[PDB]
């Protein structure tokens, strides 16, 4: 014996209806948490505290509804070994794909889209990530190669890594091919930083799209397919050791924590994942800067101040930064200040696409309604990271 | 029967739109300015938990004399792809234009273009300018 | 790594239940006074699938009970045994017991030995008297 | 070829967890929805509007989770031919089973407890009900029987009937057996009413239950399982005609529809299914009664007037019916009035069992809580039905 | 009398997705350098159900394609057939063809005749080398 | 071994109960009386979506003199299978009685039965009565 239970067949079409019903449920339920905030915690203390119970139940129910559509990842791990055992023989190699963490699960809709992304990585590890058997013996390694395919949960995200044992991706080929395209690169970058260069459009592990690495599939296409699914991608390569390629796939794509700020009768929102801390500006720290902007000394670093009122042309706002407040941000191994007028706190609301009734600008990522019924605009952090350089 | 349209006033001139595209009518309400947008767009206002942008047709036509009063009215629409409202100084009167009353647009220069105009509504001594609010709000400029 | 052995057990218990349900409906449309050749093959190939997993995971109670039915249906479709209302009633009485014995494995219990020793004789004796 | 789909294995435990999450959600929004109505509409202006959209979507997702958990009734009807076509040939009879409404569905948990009850009814029809072919032709009845197992939906319930054209349930045999055990009977009861008296302890279609029927299950045990599920049972049979047994099954047992009645400060609730009409009787429809009581004339019929303040001993209540309000109730076929002070309206409150911290008291069945916070006692209509009989 | 048989066709396609998947899992973990008789039994269970299961719903193309492969699995688990890196790869490649033939029925179409005539000659060719 | 208890006053005497059985102390407010119930029970008070019945100890114990001043406090208990509260004239002190301070109580209680007393708490010129609240709220009247 081991474990007993029961199960029944559930039509996939009916599962899609659950996501549609529970999806709008959280939206309609979110409105209850907006107007209820106007009530005071003294008199209406039980109501406010009870309102949060209805919200957390909807969130927990939404995450549970998605689990009904998930399936064991062991079924997905049955396509990569067949390709390795089949492709290794054609290329003339002996590789063994090891499977780690089989209890992991993934949404069925994502499984149908996670094959080609991951499949493109397995072909790269065997095309150049692992050298011939004769070369492995010279470097003290075993003749038979090895390939790891781990997959475990990390809170509200699904982490999947693909690590190998060979030398990994080439180093001089990436820098040599990156310099020709005009990308800011150099030899001082470490193996981890050099791995973040293949994400450019039309840039794969080789000089051109090789047939061995999938037909019409490259690293540039793998990234675009992950962004549509609300996921991310990271690489931790190392010359001589191997090449680890991590991918993230959040469970739910609706609620997003963020700091609510106000800029002269204009309540904005800033993602919390990028917010680091804040402080009171000082005249001794503010200095000029190209493009009319300014800088702020933050512990041996003059972060660029991205005045939110000049970019959007907000009238009546405190032009002097000394009277306002600055919120530090971070994204992509580099920081960048952001000048605001006032702050509020951590508010968890549902996102909305402004293109449904108008359009989206580079300075906006998603809309949402506040507690007082007013509409808010979530400021994209990916833009601020580059706007400071353009200005 | 003839085609029905909703007529409204905008200071001196008068325009009209299809009644089927109109959802409801309600007084002016507070809006929220959008970051970097034209001047003829006031903002967005909440309505049953839906973001309904508010556009001022009087400012869109680029008029010389512009006025503002507390009796402003906003006509809510329901297009086939979006739900954007329109601001009007005051509704006029619902009519049922026939095939003979709906004349083509003028040949000289006007406020909008030929594609953004359905025709001209004749009603006695009151010439109405039919505006195709559908494709107007869903044009390339608004996307 | 690989999936736990419980998945293979629960899967067979669920799949087998679906086969017994669909297979049982075949006798409904199949009138006892006019058995269609195409319908007899559907019942044979249906119970045959249950014999595979029943004999692989160690379900002797279900494998033996299913193996006997596979022999009766085999001799009835290729032209080696007659079919009448009396034999059709035995299949219905047999499939019902197979469902009870299958539920025993779901709850991790030994099927009723009295029902097994009683249904096996009805299937084996029929293979000799009908001839 | 209309359209196809697929399905994935889902554990029953995971589906059952959804009912618990959505269960508290439906119960949470119900309590919060009542508070928004009692409070002023200013702060709850848009909250009440969003509650309407959520009140419907909350049930849509609930019914969707249940529908996915149900199974077609054909799976349950596929087991009856095994007992009909087989037992008919063994005993020497001809019975043809007919299935009506196969598209109907039913909860899996309900299928694991309604097969044997229904299986016992079919077994009795093939022994005591339906006779031999010769006896049927003698009385002009067709030789071949006709057992029909109907089934269909009913809003928030499921109806299942077992119609039969057998010899029919005897009337004189039930009255003699019911009166012996001490059951109130009379000749005024029609053939359809006497059929509902076969639920006595240890009794079924025939007096010999344990001797004939192998399994120790009868009408007394069948009704017991129905009470645990929250359903009902009805029988409409007659001698020399046929037999029909209806069985209902609920879907959600967490909300009870009932009007909130007030009786001097204290507030109570009355079920809505039992309330027939209500008015303000005057001096032109009030007569005395033996024992210091009164009766209400409703279209000639003088119904008994039961004072609600006497049962609970409420001080300062409207003892006179001309000042208060009288509502006509019903429980078990017979109608009876009830005196109260002032009404409120129809409100869907959440049932709250009082046995969790004490025990049931006479005159009360359950309780709940209003928007403010006070506890509302749900009066039991079954108890009041027995008070008028003693008067 | 009986529900529409079209609902069961989609059920078999769902089971095949698990059987075909599980069939490959055992073929992958089964190293050709040191086979295991215990793993060969699970491989036969997946192919045995599809063979008897496919034919139950009238699927003739998928039945013949699975019968030829099942005959090789039966002789392998019983120690009557040799296995190497080349033979194991053929079973994995066969699972890919069986998946294409399954997709044909999922779309209410018949598999390609060219693909069927190729996989059959591949399985029959190995039978001559083993025997 | 030593055990802590919660002391409380009820008239001209002071009783005690195990601290482990107590859940939390709250303020005394109006309750919803339930007819056809014992006299020593006032009503019920919802707490966290659970009906918590309230009991008045000042009326029980064969005591006529009862008060409802501002010092009246209600104590919420938690007997696992039951969560019934109790009202007291006012929480007094808290004592960490040991094996030497907890003396066996007489067989004949002062105002309870012969099995509703755990012991007697000693404290100089203050003799506390350790009432067995576990069995007190499970007698024939509470079921």
């Amino acid at each position: 014996r081991s474990n007993e239970s029961t199960s029944i067949r559930v039509a996939v079409e009916k599962v899609d209806q659950l996501i549609n019903l529970v999806g709008e449920l959280v939206i309609t339920q979110s409105m209850l948490a907006q107007r209820s905030s106007e009530l005071d915690p003294v008199n209406h203390g039980d109501l406010i505290t009870s309102m949060g119970q209805l919200q957390r139940n909807a969130r927990d129910l939404q995450e549970s509804v998605m689990s009904i559509r998930m399936m064991p990842m062991e079924y997905v791990f049955s396509r990569y070994p067949r390709l390795v055992r089949d492709l290794a023989g054609k290329l003339g190699k002996q590789v063994e794909l090891t499977l780690v963490g089989s209890s992991t699960e993934l949404d069925k809709s994502l499984i149908e889209r996670i094959i080609d992304p991951l499949t493109h990585l397995v072909r790269n590890s065997l095309d150049h990530g692992i050298e011939l058997p004769e070369k492995r013996l010279a470097a003290g390694k075993n003749s038979v190669g090895n390939l790891i395919l781990s997959a475990e949960h990390q809170g509200g995200n699904i982490c999947i890594e693909v690590t190998d044992d060979g030398a990994g991706l080439n180093r001089e080929r990436i820098l040599a091919k990156a310099a020709s395209q005009g990308l800011t690169v150099s030899e001082n970058m470490s193996d981890d930083e050099v791995a973040m260069l293949i994400f450019a459009p039309g840039f794969s592990t080789a000089e051109q799209v090789t047939d061995v690495s999938g037909r019409g599939v490259g690293m540039d296409v793998v990234k675009r397919n992950i962004q549509k699914m609300g996921g991310h991608v990271e690489i931790q390569s190392k010359q001589g050791t191997g090449t680890t390629i991590r991918i993230l796939l959040p469970l739910t794509l609706a609620i997003l924590d963020g700091m609510s700020v106000r800029v002269a009768d204009e309540v904005f929102i800033l993602p919390l994942n990028a917010v680091m801390e804040s402080l009171q500006p000082r005249e001794a720290d503010l200095h000029p800067l190209a493009g009319g902007e300014r800088v702020l000394e933050v512990r041996g670093e003059y972060l660029p101040i991205v005045e939110l009122w000049k970019v959007f042309n907000v009238a009546g706002a405190k032009t002097e930064a000394t009277q306002g407040i600055v919120v530090i941000l971070q994204s992509g191994g580099r920081r960048y200040a952001l000048l605001v007028d006032q702050l509020i706190g951590q508010h968890q609301v549902v996102v909305k696409n402004l293109e449904s009734n108008y359009r989206k600008v580079p300075g906006i990522s998603a809309a949402t309604i506040l507690g007082d019924g007013s509409v808010a605009l979530i400021v994209d952090v990916s833009a601020l990271q580059a706007i400071n350089r353009e200005q | 029967s003839g085609q029905e349209f909703l007529v409204f006033t905008l200071g001196d001139e008068e325009y009209g739109i299809d009644i089927l595209k109109v959802q409801e009518i309600r007084g002016y309400d507070q809006v929220t300015r959008i970051a970097n947008t034209p001047a003829f767009i006031k903002g967005v206002t909440n309505l049953r938990g839906v973001i309904v942008p508010i556009v001022d047709l009087r400012i869109k036509f680029s008029q010389v004399d512009v006025d503002y009063n507390d009796n402003t009215v906003v006509i809510v629409l329901n297009l086939g792809q979006r739900v954007v409202g329109i601001v009007v100084d005051g509704v006029s009167d619902v009519l049922s234009l026939t095939a003979e009353q709906i004349r083509p647009a003028p040949e000289f220069a006007v406020t909008l273009s030929t594609e953004y105009l359905t025709g001209l509504g004749a009603l006695g001594d009151r010439m109405l300018i039919l505006v195709n609010i559908e494709k107007l709000l869903n044009s390339e400029e608004m996307a | 790594m690989s999936m736990d052995i419980s998945d293979f057990y629960q899967t067979f218990f669920d799949e087998a239940d679906e086969l017994l349900a669909d297979m049982e409906q075949h006798l409904l449309v199949l009138q006892p006074e006019a058995p269609d050749a195409e319908q007899l093959n559907a019942i044979f190939r249906a119970a045959h699938s249950i014999k595979g997993g029943a004999g692989t995971f160690g379900f002797s109670v279900l494998q033996e009970t299913t193996h006997l039915m596979e022999n009766l249906l085999d001799e009835a479709r290729r032209g080696e045994m007659q079919l009448n209302t009396d034999i059709i009633n035995l299949f219905l009485e047999t499939k019902d017991i197979m469902q009870e014995q299958l539920d025993a494995y779901k709850q991790s219990q030994e099927p009723d030995a009295a029902s097994f020793d009683y249904i096996c004789q009805a299937l084996r004796q029929l293979a000799l008297e009908a001839k």
